[PDB]
């Protein structure tokens, strides 16, 4: 796990649940019942910078505008 | 330390420790970057 996700140099921290890892790849899940979805930009909330967050870790966060938009 | 309060509802789940004083802070009304961003100053104020 990690408390947070950087991405385009921006701390993104959950909304509610927790930061899991497979083995490859991260997800977020609730934290009472294990079902993980795609960490996205409507599933997170932005604050601060990575820079103050000790064991943040680089991820992707997807955003849904861009593929609609093509 | 080590499971939070989990072990008192079934098994003994273990988490980092920042990670359920983040959590504690959650539950009365405050947001967990305000944790995250100062761990150092909790931590002094503490063990103090
Ligand atoms: C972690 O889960 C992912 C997603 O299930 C696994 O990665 C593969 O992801 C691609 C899409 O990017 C899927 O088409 C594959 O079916 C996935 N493979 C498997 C086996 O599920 C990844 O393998 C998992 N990692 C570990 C260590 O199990
Ligand atoms: C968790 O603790 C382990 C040690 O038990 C840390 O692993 C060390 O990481 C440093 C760099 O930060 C390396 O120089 C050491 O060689 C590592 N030790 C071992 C035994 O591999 C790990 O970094 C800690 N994790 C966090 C997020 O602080
Ligand atoms: C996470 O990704 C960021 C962004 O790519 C990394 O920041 C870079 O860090 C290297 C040193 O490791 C510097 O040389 C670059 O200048 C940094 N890039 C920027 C844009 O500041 C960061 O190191 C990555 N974290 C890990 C653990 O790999
Ligand atoms: C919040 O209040 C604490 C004190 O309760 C401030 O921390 C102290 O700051 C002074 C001045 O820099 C230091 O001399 C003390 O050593 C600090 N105390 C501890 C326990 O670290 C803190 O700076 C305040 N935060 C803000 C944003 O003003």
């Amino acid at each position: 796990t990690a408390p947070a996700i950087c991405h385009d140099g921006k701390a993104h921290f959950p909304r509610e649940g927790v930061f899991v890892s497979n083995g490859t790849h991260w997800f977020v899940t609730q934290r009472n019942f294990y079902e993980p979805q795609i960490i996205t930009t409507d599933n997170t909330f932005v604050s601060g910078n990575c820079d103050v967050v000790i064991g943040i870790v680089n991820n992707t966060v997807y955003d849904p505008l861009q593929p609609e938009l093509d | 330390i080590t499971s939070g309060w989990t072990f008192g509802a079934g098994p003994a789940l273990q988490i980092p420790f920042p990670m359920q004083m983040a959590y504690r802070f959650n539950g009365i009304g405050v947001t967990q970057n305000v944790l995250y961003e100062n761990q150092k100053l909790i931590a002094n104020q503490f063990n103090s």
